[PDB]
């Protein structure tokens, strides 16, 4: 009865909260490094272009 | 075949030792024929004759 507001109303960054499994989702914090592997295939020569 | 108005440009290059370099040469040609492409340099090699 006296439970209060869920972690999905009351949590930061306006993440989502979900259970089963317990889990925070698109919390919009900090920034992701990405690093891609491009084969030479995938690219055009400057001759070609 | 004599060519005049003739300019090159260079797309890319890449000292690779392995013809890594491209150029392209633009001419007017006073007829239809071949004609004979050397080096006037010992630092860079033309792989076409």
């Amino acid at each position: 009865k006296e439970r209060g507001a869920s972690l999905q109303h009351t949590a930061p960054f306006g993440c989502q909260i979900a259970t089963n499994p317990v889990r925070a989702v698109n919390c919009a914090v900090g920034n992701m490094p990405i690093s891609i592997d491009i084969p030479e295939a995938a690219f055009t020569r400057v001759v070609d272009a | 075949p004599s060519l005049t108005d003739m300019s090159c440009e260079v797309p890319a290059c890449t000292h690779s030792s392995d013809f890594g370099g491209v150029a392209v040469i633009k001419y007017a040609a006073s007829k239809k024929g071949k004609c004979a492409v050397h080096s006037m340099t010992n630092a860079v090699t033309i792989r076409e004759a």
